[PDB]
Formats: C-alpha cells, sequence, structure tokens
C-alpha cells in the first residue's frame, strides 16, 4: 500500500533549489 | 580609475580587497528577505536584486 502511494499517511519531502555567488 | 591608481601594484594587483570584497558579499547574497531583530525589522527587498 505504501509502494502505490509512492507510485497509509506519508511525509511530504521538499527540498529547494537557491543560487548563492552565482551558483 | 581611483580604486587602480590608489592600489597600482599592490601585493599583484589588488591581492587583499578582492578577498574582503567576498567577505563584505555578507548581510547579502542570502535567502533571508528581511533582516529581524526583535519588534523592528528591516525589509531589503526593494535593494536586494
Amino acid at each position: 500500500a505504501w509502494t502505490q502511494v509512492l507510485l497509509p499517511k506519508i511525509k511530504n519531502v521538499v527540498h529547494e533549489l537557491r543560487i548563492t555567488n552565482q551558483v | 580609475e581611483n580604486i587602480y591608481n590608489r592600489l597600482g601594484e599592490d601585493l599583484n594587483k589588488w591581492q587583499a580587497l578582492l578577498v574582503q570584497i567576498r567577505k563584505a558579499r555578507g548581510t547579502f547574497d542570502n535567502a533571508e528577505t528581511k533582516k529581524e531583530f526583535g519588534p523592528v525589522v528591516i525589509d531589503y527587498g526593494k535593494v536586494q536584486s
């Protein structure tokens, strides 16, 4: 069930894209 | 040109000032847009970009 949820409560994972010293 | 004349032929050309300019990037070039300090908040939003 968890696998088909990936494809059961699931935490929402988050990450961001940023730029520093123009990188 | 004033900077060039003042630091004409330093260690190599400047070799120091450029280093602190990287350090001078502090309080700047960060994900934070508004500097909070207690009940006084300063937003460098317009000037950021």
